[PDB]
DNA sequence: GCCCTTTTATAGGCCGCCATGCCGGGCGCCCGGCCG
DNA sequence: CGGCCGGGCGCCCGGCATGGCGGCCTATAAAAGGGC
DNA sequence: GCCCTTTTATAGGCCGCCATGCCGGGCGCCCGGCCG
DNA sequence: CGGCCGGGCGCCCGGCATGGCGGCCTATAAAAGGGC
């Protein structure tokens, strides 16, 4: 609750680096720029956070002050003409200084977030349920998003899984539903597991399976944390998960019962409509969660298989992609029922000449089914062999 | 070398060699305005070639706005005729062009800061006060205002060849900085 | 409304190429004369194949695909009609006339670019084939301007007016009578860009309105157009003349009796209803605003329902109506509706926060919906997604502060008609009146700064004056301007005018002087924080007991 | 200053002080290969820490592939033990690290051409032959290969502090060029 | 300082506005309980 | 188990009048001739 | 030259392939005509 | 006006064998120790 300390002794190296860069800016480039002595008082020799550091020790705030206010003042103090000679190196030094300040501030933010997350885990562990849970959930979700350390991320995942159960037993449900929605949101951030619809909205009748560096790591670590949280949540709740928490049900199901009986909003094809992304975000959760659900919820996924198969026959390419993935998973885990559905209501459609969507989805489902099941696909190769033999010589290239 | 400047303003001075009663000019000519508190001259205008004349009590006038030397001289002659028709014995004498302004647009942006740093002896740049780099050239005595958009305006010339020479002299420098 | 929304190098190339092609096409048409539609078919295919395609409700899904070339080919085809029609021979005027039924449907389409191109093309066609195109406009575009649910219909039908004025210029004089009422109505429309372009169109049209009474009739007007001009003349004649008609009522057998002042009030409401203008029925409490409101709402619903049997257009849809009241008055509203207007059906979205899902979809199925200010506020994120015919606020004064969240909530209600019931439209500051009219007629009194500078600052500065022209005149002119501006949209009627039995009310002030102890305490406090504590302390120490003792 | 290098290879030489019959090592150890035509040593390998040993007939060996000094020394000791088990009286003597290689990735691209032009005395750049700038440093004797991607690998060091000093020395230069 | 003409064009200060309050006073909502 | 419960607190009320962002608006810059 | 390890990474030459033909010989198409 | 017209020429046939782009593939670069 109380504001965090302005500094830590571990970041004295960062602050000292900032001090050295600022001193370079003040000294070397004004010697180059020919500004007389007395340009600025010397930076404090002792950096904040060190032992026996006085209250006037050098801090990041002094770095900001020198890189903005003293920079402007010194520029105004430079003689005309010499300013033109000196200014570009001053700009380079200023940008470098700002970069070091940003690095130090980011390190401080990371340490504060980690400490807050650990404290929140301690508070939830001893069964505290504050009447006003504003900061606790914020800290825990921050440690689910931006936690590079796997162990602490798993600990925060368990923390959320226990917090949801405690709130369900308490009866209050606002924050519970909010965090469940946020978990389902974070689970779908990774591009490789659920693509950005605004990019693929313009592609039709193409096999998706055949087709900035910093953000790639952030997306996958966030998705890792969310997936572990959801798995522990399901293991905790057991059979009753489909009864206790309905917000997950709405997220998973509302685009599935929508678009039924051939229904198709025109905005579903609109790149600027958020529902085109929300559809795939919804359909990712089935794959993300079904293998870890209880067998008591196998009837739920079985009853929803008629929706997934129709998504596999749908003319929307991403519908077929996600339906192939989800059918592969369902046939992996709910084996007999899913494979009955596949052999009885997918493989017959593989030979349709006019319905290119039918063949495309019904071959991509086989691709992903083999890839996920591996050795378990032995008893069903007799079903799968003839369609692939026929479609090796199909008209469509992919 | 490349493209050629386009002239935008020419200022000429001509002496009519006779005293003029300015308020009598103002009260008779529709195209004349007189405000002795603001300025000491009558501002006459004609629409072919589009030019303005600051006609003074001492007989001098300054004709501005012309896009060519022939147009400026013809406008000065027309203004002398107009003063003649109002009764004054004005005579066209002492014509001399005294300023030519030009403008050109080279097709690339300019790194003003590097140019100012390298050529600090002959340039001034205060971007807080004026976005254009000022450049003063010693040989043809032309002053160039350089802008990041790739547009240069030359001023202070008394002949067309002066702005042409100034543009030829400055073009390699602008090529060097993007 | 998309009309409101190295590159510099290519911009010149595009326009010079289009200039050359257009001149070539014009000379080609003049060469061929009447026979151009016979000798050259490929031009016909280019112009026409996306016009018969996508017609009769047709819509390929690839028409909305950014990577499908046909989405560009459609507009490329539709540009040629504008590019070429003014230079064609009169023998081809029948061709464009026969294709007008396709371009009008292109104007009604939900595709924005379709509406843009159709507005442009109809403007051109009405410029050149004037009588037939304007017959099509008045008969099959302007009737659709009032459709509540069909936003595309209104949007296209206002953009066509925009471009028609912009292209025809002075030639639009005989036809301003048809276009004046739609733009007047749509200046106060729920949608922002319709309001903006309607404002521009009205700025152009009102200057020409005084001339419309005597423009010579164009020679070729069809009988439908003469009848339209006559009926529009009779329609406008009541607006621009103090004379008025007997009020609008539906004489149902179970309908209640109306008093005289209630008769005048329903007359005023009907006058507002005809021309699509909004007001505040700011009567004193105890005069029965509920009867007048339900009377006009029921009469409008009855009229629309009856017209839906005489026609088949989507103008009427049996749309719902909304009423927002404080919780205590919902029972009174329902009792009055049931006893005075039985044939209406009522719904009460006043349930518990979970209960409301039991009637979430019932909002679109009942004639009158009743809700509370706070129930609407907490659930505005779902209530905004419904359209309404009438939107009544029973206690306006709740929404006087613009920053209050109830105002932000209520101002998102897209409604065809909009009315505030109140007793004190202005209580402390004219900005309260501005906040109310921002809900009723957005933009009518300008933005916040505009209204501030126009009225509010002079009104505040007039608080301390001694008949001095420095500030007295400013305040006087401000109140006069605000009075004239909002005159037709308020209807105040005093309780003294109506009630035949209410004794007079007398007022007297009782003056006294402060006691010695309190006086000394205040004199000490003068030497002695925040500004408000001083006022609160003065209020406290001000505490009269002898005055009350003697008065009782 | 900023980020720190990561060491990638360490090469150590240790003398076993006894002659070895290489073919007898090859015929008995599964993890040894001997090809006298190609190279004069047996290439032994062990899987903890992952290292390779070129063991020669003269008793010297070269142990490579380690990521740390302790790992290199422990691997050399294990190889000496393995030679002892095969019957030879090998004794761990004359250990000395003789090369350390490091790698780092500063987070911005580098303008190699300007760097080569300014620091021509200490660098070489032939982009037709090798896509990396070569930089030779005299004080710590470290050689740096600088790449446009922002990745620098240091080599020739005999201590960790040498590559640390070399990175500290070179980092301002890389900051100057983007 | 004052004015005329011309092509170029953008960022500091100056006058405003504008949300800040903070004590009682009330209403309405949902959020926790329990009662026969 | 159904139904009324108190219960908290967010929202709005209202005053004066101070301080911190504002957008917008010359002024900025260049040549030159003349007269005041 | 020869080899081991390690992180970095991309552009010249070398061996291929690959479309080039161009004289008669024929078929099929559409593109110009006219015939009773 | 309807129907068969000749009429041209683009397309494909086939041979051997030469010259000009190819992709791809080491080689390029750095340190160092050992022995041959």
């Amino acid at each position: 609750d109380l504001e965090r300390p302005s500094h830590y002794r571990d970041l004295v190296t960062y602050v000292q680096r900032v001090r050295s860069a600022s001193q370079q800016l003040i000294n070397l480039f004004r010697d180059h720029g020919k500004v007389s002595q007395g340009k600025l008082p010397t930076l404090a020799v002792v950096v904040q956070g060190e032992p026996e550091a006085g209250p006037g020790a050098f801090s990041i705030a002094n770095a900001e002050k020198v890189v903005n206010e003293d920079f402007e003042r010194l520029k105004r103090l430079m003689a005309p003409g010499q300013r033109l000679i000196a200014l570009p190196q001053l700009n380079e030094a200023r940008e470098q200084t700002v970069e070091v300040i940003e690095e130090a501030k980011a390190a401080k933010e990371a340490r504060d977030a980690r400490i807050k997350a650990a404290a929140a885990c301690a508070l939830v562990a001893m069964k505290v349920l504050p009447k006003k849970p504003s900061p606790l959930i914020k800290a825990i979700m921050d440690s689910i998003k931006t936690e590079e350390n796997q162990e602490l991320q798993s600990r925060s995942a368990a923390t959320i899984a226990r917090l949801v159960q405690l709130f369900t037993e308490s009866g209050r449900r606002g924050p519970a539903e909010k965090v469940v929605a946020n978990l389902v949101k974070f689970s779908c951030v990774e591009v490789a597991e659920t693509p950005e619809f605004p990019i693929h909205a313009h592609k039709t009748n193409v096999i998706l399976s055949m087709q900035y560096a910093r953000e790639a790591k952030a997306a996958r670590i966030t998705r890792r944390g969310a997936k572990e949280a959801l798995e522990i949540l399901s293991k905790n709740f057991g059979a009753e998960l489909l009864e206790r928490v309905p917000t997950l049900r709405t997220f998973m199901e509302e685009p599935l019962v929508r678009a039924f009986s051939g229904d198709l909003p025109p905005e579903a094809r609109d790149p600027e409509n958020a529902f085109g992304q929300e559809i795939v975000d919804a359909m990712s959760v089935i794959r993300t969660m079904t293998p870890t659900l209880h067998p008591a919820l196998h009837p739920f996924v079985m009853q929803q298989v008629p929706l997934v198969i129709k998504a596999l026959r749908s003319d929307l390419s991403v519908f077929r992609y996600m339906a192939a993935k989800c059918m592969a998973t369902i046939c992996s885990v709910i084996t007999v029922d899913g494979m009955t559905a596949l052999v009885e209501k997918v493989l017959p459609s593989i030979n349709n000449p006019l319905d290119l969507s039918f063949r495309q989805g019904a071959i991509e489902v086989i691709y992903h089914l083999i890839a996920v099941m591996g050795d378990a696909i032995l008893p069903y190769v007799i079903f799968l062999i003839v369609p692939v033999l026929g479609r090796m010589s199909d008209s469509d290239n992919q | 070398s490349g493209i050629t400047p386009t002239l935008q303003n020419i200022v000429a001075t001509v002496n009519l060699d006779c005293r003029l009663d300015l308020k009598t000019i103002a009260l008779h000519a529709r195209n004349a305005e007189y405000n002795p508190k603001r300025f000491a001259a009558v501002i006459m205008r004609i629409r072919e070639p589009k030019t303005t004349a600051l006609i003074f009590a001492s007989g001098k006038m300054v004709v501005t706005g012309a896009k060519s030397e022939d147009d400026s001289k013809l406008a000065s002659r027309k203004y002398a005729r107009i003063i003649q028709k109002l009764g004054f014995n004005a005579k066209f004498t002492d014509f001399k062009i005294q300023n030519i302004v030009g403008s050109c647009d080279i097709k690339f942006p300019i790194r003003l800061e590097g140019l100012a740093s390298k050529h600090h002896n002959f340039s001034s740049y205060e971007p807080e006060l004026f976005p254009g780099l000022i450049y003063r050239m010693i040989k043809p005595k032309i002053v160039l205002l350089i802008f990041v958009s790739g547009k240069i305006v030359l001023t202070g010339a008394k002949v067309r060849e002066e702005i042409y020479q100034a543009f030829e002299m400055i073009y390699p420098v602008l090529q060097d900085f993007r | 409304i998309l009309s409101m929304q190295k590159y510099a190098r290519e911009a010149k190339a595009a326009r010079i190429t289009r200039r050359g092609a257009k001149e070539a096409l014009e000379i080609l048409s003049k060469n061929f004369g009447a026979e151009l539609l016979e000798r050259v078919p490929t031009l016909r295919t280019f112009m026409e194949e996306p016009l018969v395609r996508a017609f009769s409700g047709d819509l390929p899904p690839e028409a909305r695909d950014p990577e499908n070339a046909f989405g560009q080919e459609i507009v490329d085809a539709m540009s040629v009609i504008r590019t070429m029609t003014p230079t064609l021979h009169p023998a081809l005027h029948p061709f464009v006339m026969q294709q007008v039924p396709l371009v009008i449907k292109a104007l009604r389409s939900d595709l924005s670019v379709f509406r843009y191109m159709a507005a442009k093309c109809m403007a051109t066609i009405c410029s050149v084939i004037t009588v037939d195109g304007m017959t099509a406009l008045v008969e099959k575009v302007l009737p659709s301007i009032n459709n509540p649910l069909d936003l595309s219909f209104r949007q296209g039908a206002i953009e066509v007016i925009y471009h028609l004025i912009a292209v025809m210029g002075d030639a639009i004089l005989p036809y301003v009578i048809f276009l004046i009422v739609p733009v007047l109505g749509r200046m106060s429309d729920s949608d922002n860009q319709i309001r903006l372009i309607a404002t521009t169109s009205f700025a152009t049209l009102v200057k020409l309105v005084p001339l419309e009474a005597g423009i010579p009739d164009p020679p070729g007007l069809s009988e439908e157009l003469l009848k339209g001009r006559d009926r529009e003349r009779t329609f406008i004649a009541q607006l621009l003349d103090p004379k008025k008609i007997e009020p609008f009522k539906i004489p149902v057998a179970i309908k209640a009796e109306l008093r005289s002042y209630q008769q005048e009030g329903v007359n005023w409401l009907a006058f507002l209803n005809k021309y699509h203008l909004h007001g505040i029925l700011c009567d004193d409490m105890g005069l029965g605003k509920t009867l007048q409101t339900i009377c006009i709402v029921a009469s409008d619903h009855h009229q629309r329902a009856e017209e839906f049997a005489r026609t088949g257009a989507p103008e009427v849809r049996k749309l719902p109506s909304l009423i927002i009241c404080p919780p205590t008055l919902s029972g009174h509203w329902q009792q009055e509706i049931k006893t005075y207007a039985p044939f209406l059906t009522v719904t009460a979205y006043v349930g518990s926060p979970a209960e409301r899902r039991a009637m979430k979809d019932s909002l679109d199925k009942t004639d009158i919906v009743i809700t509370s200010y706070d129930v609407c506020r907490n659930d505005i994120d779902v209530i905004e997604k419904y359209n309404w015919n009438y939107c009544v606020l029973d206690e306006g004064h709740l929404i006087k502060n613009p920053k209050a969240k109830i105002t932000l909530a209520v101002k998102r209600l897209t409604s065809n008609h909009r009315l505030i019931l109140t007793g004190t439209p202005i209580q402390n500051n004219v900005l309260e009146l501005w906040s109310l009219f921002d809900f009723l007629m957005p933009g009518f009194l300008g933005a916040e700064k505009v209204f501030l500078d126009r009225f509010a600052k002079p009104i505040a500065n007039s608080r301390y004056s001694k008949a001095s022209s420095k500030e007295q005149e400013a305040g006087a002119l401000a109140i006069e301007a605000l009075h004239k501006q909002v005159l037709p949209f308020l209807l105040r009627r005093l309780k003294e005018e109506v009630l035949n039995d209410l004794p007079p009310k007398i007022l007297q002030n009782y003056y006294c002087d402060l006691s010695d102890l309190q006086r000394k305490l205040f004199e000490d406090f003068t030497k002695r924080q925040h500004i408000f504590q001083a006022l609160q302390y003065m209020r406290k120490l001000c505490n009269k007991l002898g005055a009350l003792r003697d008065l009782l």
